[PDB]
This record gives C-alpha cells, structure tokens and sequence, in this order.
C-alpha cells in the first residue's frame, strides 16, 4: 500500500465511523499521523508490515482495546501509549525489542500480552503493576531470569515462556494459583521451586529440554495435572508415589532422562494416563503388574532402554494399541504376545530376536510390525492370520525364505526385505493384493523371482539391487525392475 | 494449540 491508499483506508474509516481499522499485510513504512481523528477505534490491527516506529497519535485513540502490531520492525513504543486506559489485547510478537518497551508497564488494563519471538533480555520488577495478566507470552526470547515481582500476577492462566534461557523459578511463582498452562521447554532449568504445589489449577506443565535432576515432591499436589512433558532432563527418579497423586493425568513423558528403573509406587500411578513416554534411558525391567489398574493406557514406548525380557503379564496389556521395543537386548517374544488382541502397532527394531512366537498370529488387527536390525532366521507359520497387516519390516535380518502362508496378507502395501539372506520368494506372494512396495535389495543369494509376482497388479515400487537374479535373462535383469516385471508378466502363465 | 496469530504454542503438552 502507498501512503495515499493508507490515508483513504483511514478517511473510510473515519467516514464509516468504524470501531476496526485493519491495515494489516500492506507492506507500510509509516503509519501517518493523520491516525488520530480516528477516536472511535476500539481495535487496530498492524500486524505484517514494514513499521520501525509507530507516531505518538496512537495514543490518541483512548478507546483502543485491541492492539497488534504483530510482524514489524519496531524496538520501541512512544510514552503516549499511556492514554490506552482500555487497552486489553497487546500484540508485539515478531518485532525487535531488546527490552518490554518502558511504556508496556504502565499499561495496568492489560489482560493479554504477547511478546513472542523478540530479543528481549529482561522482565523488570515493573511487571507487577500489570496485576490484570491472564495471558502472558514471552516465548522465543533471551529471558535469564523472572522477578520475585512475577507472584503478583495472581489473574495469570496462561505463560509461556518457552524457548529462553531460564535457570530458576522464583519461588513466588507459587503465588499465580490460577495458572492452568505453564510452558517452561527448552529453558535451563536446574531445579523447580518446592512452592509448584500450590499450583492447584495446573493442567499443562511442559519442561522438554530443560536440565532438571530431580522433580519437587510437592508437584504431587498439582492433582489437576493432564499433561506433564519431562522430555530430555536428567532425571532418574520420581519423589515416593507422585504420580499415584496425579488423577487426571492423560500422558506423562519421562523419555531421554537417566532412569534405570520405573518410578517406585505400583499400578496405581498408571491408573489414569493414555499414553506413556520413557523412551531413550537406561530401563533393565518392566516391573510386574505396573498396569494391571492402567485401563485405557493405549501407547507405550521404551524404545532404546536395557530391556532383555518382557514381564511375566505382558499378556495382560489387552488395552494396549502401539508398543515401541526398539532399540533394546530382547533375545524371544513371548507366546503370551497373543493376548495384545487390540495391538495395532509393533516395533521390535535392533533387538536380537532369532525367531518369533506362535502366538504372534493371534493379532488380528496388528497393522504395523517393525523387526528390522533382528536376526530372524525364520517366520512363523501363524503370520497368515495377521490380516490386517499393512506394513511389514524385515531389513537386515537372516531370512532365507518366506512362509507360503505369507500369501494370506491381503492388506500388505509395504514389504521391506532388504539386506537379509533370500534364495526365493513363495509363489503365494501372487495374492498380496494391495502390494505395493517390494523391496529386495541387497540379498546377494537371491537367484529368482517367482512369475505370480506379475498378479500383484498394484506394484510399483522394487529395489533388486544387488540381487544375483541369476536365473533369469542377464539383459533383463540389467534394465531394472520395469523389464523384470515385464519379463515376469508377459512371459509367465498369466497372461 | 494455535493462538490467535495463527502460531503454535504449548507444543509437547497439547
């Protein structure tokens, strides 16, 4: 917009005596002066252009409610802003503050302040006299530090302040007894203050990425707790039973930390949660019967811990819908495996499994299954009964064959046979209907291919790199897998 | 959750 476009947007404005101005996304240099007749504004939105600095007749608009100046270049805000007695709505995200511009703290009718993405290093004691807040944003910045001033602000819900470089809370936070939604991620946290109890309200308390060692017994108080997110600390234990505490708890995070065991207190600290993160530390056991009151516990991931067995219940976990076993020391699968009747995901990458149970057949609505990294040297004939399976894994494994009931996985898309020990494949591969991806590259004793692999008509992805194939013709095999299809296809019985 | 702006926040407890 050009100077003269923005003067007629103000002139209509003034004429239409419309309580909204939106200048928004016009790639304005300067806002004129001319912006004081407009007495009647309530809300003026400036977000998306292109102001350094905005004119003191701003502060002739004492009727302003609502004020965005989202997306700008601006470092400073005239004192005139005084004169906003109703400003409710302060929108300063995406600008070049170095600092809360002197003025924002004198404006006492604030409920909502947002000063997110910024360079801004400090939060003055000032920040008391905005004893209104109940939305407080100052994520993204440079922020060490928060004022004792900050338990003053006794309206605050909701503050974020992600993403700074906090060390400390100060312990008068405790004072805020409304906040519902504290966002502390990627900070420096060394500690929280023993003073979180009295956060009776709170509901999401996100910590990823901070240097936490250990977890105040009082936040065992915050019974109203459903999201608690402790990703990559250093935390190793839980204070006694604090998570028993915890009743409306839905999903609790404790991956990429220092623990060797489960949190001491028994089921009933699992009683409530929907999903469970301890993914990325050093577990050597799943204590027995830690979920037999975990009734709509439907995720579980312990990827990449010390497991080298599964419980003896594990086939109690019939509410179990994803499991995630990667990357640990399991050597067999129980036969209880058959139990998980709701299982629909199954990662069991980078263990040292030779072989898999019979029982692994049994579930009937398993879609996922992920052994890549094993040492299978064999599959089970049961898998037929895994119907609906849709994506099934087997990179790097020691498979020579396939069992001829694999035919029987009519919803299989995704096939991944890659660097394993393959000398055939069953003709019954011909009723994989809904294959799709076929991947046998790099399975250096793979001689031949079956001519039912031209039924599967939704074919259109194979990797045979590498593969000998040397039972059929060196020049087809040498024109990839287009001609070897074709080959397969037209020069096979079913054509 | 997505603010008003449009903008994600609370991402890891949402």
């Amino acid at each position: 917009s050009s100077n003269a476009e923005v003067i007629k947007e103000l002139n209509k404005c003034r004429e239409e005596n419309s309580m909204r101005l939106d200048l928004s996304k016009r790639s304005i240099h300067i806002l004129p002066s001319s912006i004081k007749e407009l007495t009647q504004l309530t809300e003026l939105y400036l977000y998306s252009n292109k102001l350094q600095s905005l004119p003191a007749e701003v502060g002739c608009l004492v009727n302003l409610m609502t004020l965005a100046l989202s997306e700008n270049s601006l470092t400073s805000l005239p004192d005139s802003l005084d004169n906003l007695k109703k400003l409710r709505m302060l929108d300063l995200r995406h600008n070049k503050l170095r600092e809360i511009p002197s003025v924002v703290y004198r404006l006492d009718s604030l409920t909502t302040l947002y000063l997110r993405f910024n360079r801004i290093t400090t939060v003055e004691k000032d920040i008391k006299n905005l004893s209104k807040l109940s939305m407080l944003s100052i994520r993204e910045n440079k922020i060490k530090q928060l004022p004792a001033e900050i338990g003053e602000l006794c309206n605050l819900i909701t503050l974020d302040v992600a993403h700074n470089q906090l060390e400390h809370l100060p312990k008068e936070i405790g004072n805020c007894t409304q906040i519902t939604n504290l966002d502390l991620q990627h900070n420096e946290l060394l500690d929280l203050p023993d003073t979180i109890g009295n956060l009776s309200s709170l509901s999401r308390l996100g910590l990823r990425y901070n240097r936490l060692s250990a977890i105040p017994r009082s936040l065992a108080k915050c019974s109203a707790l459903e999201e608690l997110n402790l990703e990559n600390n250093n935390i190793s234990t839980l204070p006694e039973s604090l998570l028993s505490s915890l009743v409306k708890l839905n999903s609790l995070t404790l991956a990429r930390n220092c623990f060797q065991l489960y949190p001491v207190g028994g089921p009933s600290q699992f009683s409530t949660i929907y999903s469970l993160n301890m993914e990325h530390n050093r577990i050597n056991k799943i204590p027995f019967g830690i979920f037999s009151r975990a009734k709509v516990l439907s995720k579980l991931n312990m990827k990449d811990n010390q497991l080298t067995s599964l419980p003896l219940d594990f086939g109690t976990w019939t509410s179990m819908v994803e499991l995630n076993l990667a990357t640990n020391q399991l050597t067999k699968i129980p036969e209880d495996v058959s139990g998980l009747v709701s299982l629909e995901v199954l990662i069991l990458s980078n263990n040292l499994l030779k072989k898999l149970p019979h029982g692994l057949g049994n579930l009937r609505k398993l879609r996922e299954l992920d052994l890549e990294e094993n040492k299978l040297e064999s599959l089970p004939n049961e898998i037929a009964y895994l119907k609906d399976l849709q994506k099934l894994v087997l990179t790097n494994n020691q498979l020579t064959t396939l069992p001829r009931g694999i035919g029987h996985l009519t919803n299989l898309t995704h096939l991944g046979l890659g660097e394993n020990l393959l000398t055939h494949l069953p003709e019954e591969i011909g009723t994989l209907e809904n294959l799709e991806e076929l991947y046998l590259n790099d399975n250096p004793n793979l001689h031949s291919l079956p001519f039912e692999l031209a039924l599967c008509s939704k074919l259109s992805i194979m990797s045979i790199e590498n593969c000998p194939l040397s039972h059929l013709p060196p020049q087809i095999v040498a024109g990839g897998p287009s001609f070897i299809i074709q080959f397969l296809k037209m020069q096979g019985p079913y054509r | 959750f997505k603010d008003w702006y449009g903008e994600i926040w609370f991402d890891g407890v949402c």
